[PDB]
RNA sequence: AGAUCUUGGUGGUAGUAGCAAAUAUUCAAACGAGAACUUUGAAGGCCGAAGUGGAGAAGGGUUCCAUGUGAACAGCAGUUGAACAUGGGUCAGUCGGUCCUGAGAGAUGGGCGAGCGCCGUUCCGAAGGGACGGGCGAUGGCCUCCGUUGCCCUCGGCCGAUCGAAAGGGAGUCGGGUUCAGAUCCCCGAAUCCGGAGUGGCGGAGAUGGGCGCCGCGAGGCGUCCAGUGCGGUAACGCGACCGAUCCCGGAGAAGCCGGCGGGAGCCCCGGGGAGAGUUCUCUUUUCUUUGUGAAGGGCAGGGCGCCCUGGAAUGGGUUCGCCCCGAGAGAGGGGCCCGUGCCUUGGAAAGCGUCGCGGUUCCGGCGGCGUCCGGUGAGCUCUCGCUGGCCCUUGAAAAUCCGGGGGAGAGGGUGUAAAUCUCGCGCCGGGCCGUACCCAUAUCCGCAGCAGGUCUCCAAGGUGAACAGCCUCUGGCAUGUUGGAACAAUGUAGGUAAGGGAAGUCGGCAAGCCGGAUCCGUAACUUCGGGAUAAGGAUUGGCUCUAAGGGCUGGGUCGGUCGCGGCCGGCGCCUAGCAGCCGACUUAGAACUGGUGCGGACCAGGGGAAUCCGACUGUUUAAUUAAAACAAAGCAUCGCGAAGGCCCG
RNA sequence: AAGCCAGAGGAAACUCUGGUGGAGGUCCGUAGCGGUCCUGACGUGCAAAUCGGUCGUCCGACCUGGGUAUAGGGGCGAAAG
């Protein structure tokens, strides 16, 4: 076997030292320094622990240069929120905003007496 | 079969430690092990995370609770005491 | 080491200049009482102060 | 780390401009994420919510417990602790209450407490029954266990 | 680099101003078109024998022929 | 003449002790005055991938590399050298530093201090010097008009300077060639990140349609009016852009240790096909070597999903090695997304490599031919990716930096080949400073030295085997560790053996010796019920020839009733106890035969039992005479303290 | 070790068997870390503390690089001055 050597000065196998084997056309092994894995978003919510879908998994720089369709989801809060927890939010506030119509109008009948 | 005769959980701590204070962690660590059930979904997947730090994993609830049971009855009865003194502080 | 500051390395850069033999020709002037480089230093017999 | 009580991260809405304030209180046993709190003099009883011992019954126990009235939570800190409100008198503003080390204190009417025992039970009941237990909760909280006499 | 499939795409990038070079290489089943812009090399591979005859006498002019043999 | 006097020099000892840790050298030749030691070739060996191999960090600082000398040094020698002398050598936007913060360090305000100063790091500061926005203006100037710029209004808490990592965070460079010595830096070729464009570089998107009056046979044209800050999918979400400020919300950066499985690769193994070697006393279609496709795009496998739609499940079902999942929506069917390091393709064969040649430019990135192939296995090893668990009175950083969303202040054109705008495609310019040679250790570092010591990591072949053990070998390396020759006395140091006895030796079984692996049996007292326990004790073990068992893939037809020697469906039949053929792992069990009873044949590899004292155990300790019964420890008990406080520094 | 599967015995109470699982300041034992004994070698040494064999521990109160903090009547000490 053809045993292997770093090609930088960086001799420990720390996070930012990890290394895939690649055969060169030249018919040798050589190492190659491979970037780190990215994590898609979190969702908002803070609640459900899946990570959103439809965006580009990448470090957090590589986002600098992705286009902006990569990076998000054609919807409300879409690349920020999952769709189930923007399903929520959306009966929440309307059903929510019902209810102060609701004791409203229990007052509105309320007040008919002096 | 059956593994162990008495010792149940802590045969894991061998013959250190004295035989009462492994039986006294005995009823801790079942408690602090088990997996109860989650009063705001109903699945049987509330467990310990940490200390005092009791979640579930369907409802993803996380609810601060006793050191190794899920609830500790000195909370129980305070619960009860504060709700019946809410109720006395109206009429 | 082979990571080394400016400072460092310019400070080698002089050490190793003056580290050679005297001219040929100083022997013979005149009131010259110097026979050979006696400040030389070599890497294994003596370290360097830094 | 190096407490026995958990925390309880609360989000409350700034009044005076469009912000969210990230409080960090003590938990008191029984609440949850998702559980709206209240805080103030005209908050009810219930657990979790931080309202001042003298707008309290007689005989309600409380679980972060001012000591002087104005600043945050004092008394009653550590796991499964909880102070024991026990009488007022509308005169002097004063209210007397019961210390977990038994100690009965007059404070003023205005100091703040949350509603309920904290959170972390008895955690003291359990035999740490290793020296190593004992290594590891102490590199937590500071450099003092290896007690030589 | 970048694969061009078809014929008409090919020409004018090969007619692009930043358009350096098209090196024409003869395989034992192909024939590739590579033309060498600033940015990419794009390369046009033709198994058609006559196809790659009427393309290269249909290069655009002012531009490098250079064969690879 | 003295002071174990000070300094310098010199003797006897004395040609003495010694030049003995890690198996090992030998033959021939060359250069040379000179060869045990240099160089070349042949041989025999060692390191044996946890190396005596190939590369780094710290440290050294020129030791690196050529040529020359043979004074001194390399504790023998030397034609050799890490010595001496003379020259030469380190090339970066993308490898680091540089930037960020960490534990912490440290100014200013303030406080103290005789004073140099030191306390403090948000505390007792009027701590924002910035901002697209609007206005008053000087029209600075290609004065149409947007860039200036002074002031005013509005907004603006990182609420604290600054330093702190060549192993943490941190955008983006790879393949081939080349030197005496440098290369991810040079050259060739393929890329890519960030920043910029004032007059704006080109396309493309925005965005270019309807209503009505008319012309015109219709088609197609003219005038008016009205929209037009994109579109698709039920959904998950998709498409090439997809106006948008202050402000707000969120994400990434950003996370422990351990276990078990699965995917991918690299290596290893097996069967063939080439090319070149090796053996051929006989045998061997044999044995050995070698048999590429980088980054970056595109496409497709494959892996994952706590994603969606239909539907509604108990006779519960699905499913894992383990788990686990389901009326909060299982199974099933159909989709979506992410990762894609695997394969194909562009790169790409033109290069590289292996062989066979032919020329020469003291010494050519010379030229040419042929090839660079097809397969199969796996609890294999090493990486990497993923899923799912376990443990914690332990919950396993921060900040630069980058992104998404909410909101809609505003901006833009009046239907023009349009406007504001564009995170789309292509094009143009730039990336400064410092480091970069070599050693990285039985000789380039520290130990006074070429010192058996010490000194942080990465890669990791075959056999045996449980194994990164020990033992032997290949790749690579070396010359036995600061000398050799001849002999084989005593005493030694290291290693063996020993009849009969078996601790009688000795303070004491010190030392040595016995035992030892695996399989099958069989295991006591006591016990905190976990243990003791490999208790104790016994049998077996080789080689060769077989026999069983433990699997995976495919195909199961009754037929032309017809023809797009084959099918669109079915008149046309009963694997339904399952068969057929193909391929392939180790493992276990049983038997026969056989050897001078020898077989864990080397290597690896527990002596055992009965008691007494002490300490519960695991852990720690007097570096350099004490490893213990000492310390610690969990457990138990006591004490002080409600903050104007307890304990403590100052 | 817990958890889990199947089977058996029981009138019940409940018990038993075989798997699976992989816990533990768990055992044997490498590298590492340490340093018991020979009171071995050496003792004008290789060494101003090393070497050989034999040994203790080897998933944790584990080993270790670098960056930091504590300074002399002071530090630091699982404690031996
Ligand atoms: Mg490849
Ligand atoms: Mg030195
Ligand atoms: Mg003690
Ligand atoms: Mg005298
Ligand atoms: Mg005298
Ligand atoms: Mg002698
Ligand atoms: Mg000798
Ligand atoms: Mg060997
Ligand atoms: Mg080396
Ligand atoms: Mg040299
Ligand atoms: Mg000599
Ligand atoms: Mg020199
Ligand atoms: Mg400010
Ligand atoms: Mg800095
Ligand atoms: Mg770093
Ligand atoms: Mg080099
Ligand atoms: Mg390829
Ligand atoms: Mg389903
Ligand atoms: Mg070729
Ligand atoms: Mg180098
Ligand atoms: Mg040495
Ligand atoms: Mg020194
Ligand atoms: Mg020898
Ligand atoms: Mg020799
Ligand atoms: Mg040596
Ligand atoms: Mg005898
Ligand atoms: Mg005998
Ligand atoms: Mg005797
Ligand atoms: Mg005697
Ligand atoms: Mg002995
Ligand atoms: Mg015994
Ligand atoms: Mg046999
Ligand atoms: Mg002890
Ligand atoms: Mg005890
Ligand atoms: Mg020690
Ligand atoms: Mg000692
Ligand atoms: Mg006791
Ligand atoms: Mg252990
Ligand atoms: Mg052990
Ligand atoms: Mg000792
Ligand atoms: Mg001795
Ligand atoms: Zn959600
Ligand atoms: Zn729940």
């Amino acid at each position: 076997v053809q045993r292997l050597t770093y090609r930088r000065r960086l001799s420990y196998n720390t996070a930012s030292n990890k290394t895939r084997l690649s055969r060169t056309p030249g018919n040798r092994i050589v190492y190659l320094y491979t970037k780190k894995v990215g994590k898609a978003p979190k969702s908002a919510c803070g609640v459900c622990p899946g990570r959103l879908r439809g965006v580009r998994a990448v470090r957090p720089k590589v986002l600098m240069r992705l286009s902006k369709t990569k990076k998000h989801v054609s919807r409300a809060y879409g690349g920020s929120m999952c769709a189930k927890c923007v399903r929520d939010r959306i009966k929440r506030a309307f059903l929510i905003e019902e209810q102060k119509i609701v004791v409203k109008v229990l007052k509105a009948q309320a007040q008919s007496q002096k | 079969a059956k593994r162990t005769k008495k010792v149940g959980i802590v045969g894991k701590y061998g013959t250190r430690y004295g035989a009462s204070l492994r039986k006294m962690v005995k009823k801790i660590e079942i408690s602090q092990h088990a997996k109860y059930t989650c009063s705001f979904c109903g699945k049987t997947k509330m467990k310990r995370r940490a200390v005092g730090i009791w979640h579930c994993g369907s409802c993803m609830k996380t609810v601060a609770g006793g050191a190794w049971t899920y609830n500790t009855t000195s909370a129980v009865t305070v619960k009860s005491a504060i709700r019946r003194l809410k109720e006395l502080k109206d009429q | 080491s082979s990571h080394k500051t400016f400072r460092i390395k310019r400070f080698l850069a002089k050490k190793q200049k003056q580290n050679r033999p005297i001219p040929q020709w100083i022997r013979m002037k005149t009131g010259n009482k110097i026979r050979y480089n006696s400040k030389r230093r070599h890497w294994r017999r003596t370290k360097l102060g830094l | 780390p190096g407490r026995g009580a958990p925390l309880a991260k609360v989000v409350f809405r700034d009044p005076y401009r469009f912000k969210k304030r990230t409080e960090l209180f003590i938990a008191a046993e029984g609440i949850h994420t998702g559980q709206f709190v209240y805080c103030g003099k005209k908050a009810q009883l219930n657990i979790g919510n931080v309202l001042p011992v003298g707008t309290m019954p007689e005989g309600t126990i409380v679980c972060c417990l001012e000591e002087k009235p104005g600043d945050r939570g004092k008394l009653a800190r550590a796991s499964g602790n909880y102070a024991t409100v026990i009488s007022h008198n509308p005169e002097t503003k004063k209210t007397r209450v019961k210390l977990p080390s038994g100690s009965k204190k007059v404070i003023s009417s205005a100091n703040r407490a949350v509603v309920g025992v904290v959170a972390g039970g008895g955690r003291i009941d359990k035999p740490i029954l290793k020296a190593g237990r004992a290594y590891h909760k102490y590199k937590a909280k500071r450099n003092c266990w290896p007690r030589v006499r | 680099p970048r694969k061009i499939e078809e014929i008409k795409d090919f020409l004018l990038t090969a007619r692009r101003k930043d358009a350096k070079s098209v090196k024409i290489k003869k395989n034992k089943d192909n024939v590739k078109f590579k033309v060498r812009c600033s940015r990419y090399l794009y390369t046009l591979v033709i198994t058609d024998k006559e196809k790659a005859e009427k393309l290269k006498q249909s290069l655009p002019p002012g531009l490098a022929v250079k064969e690879l043999k």
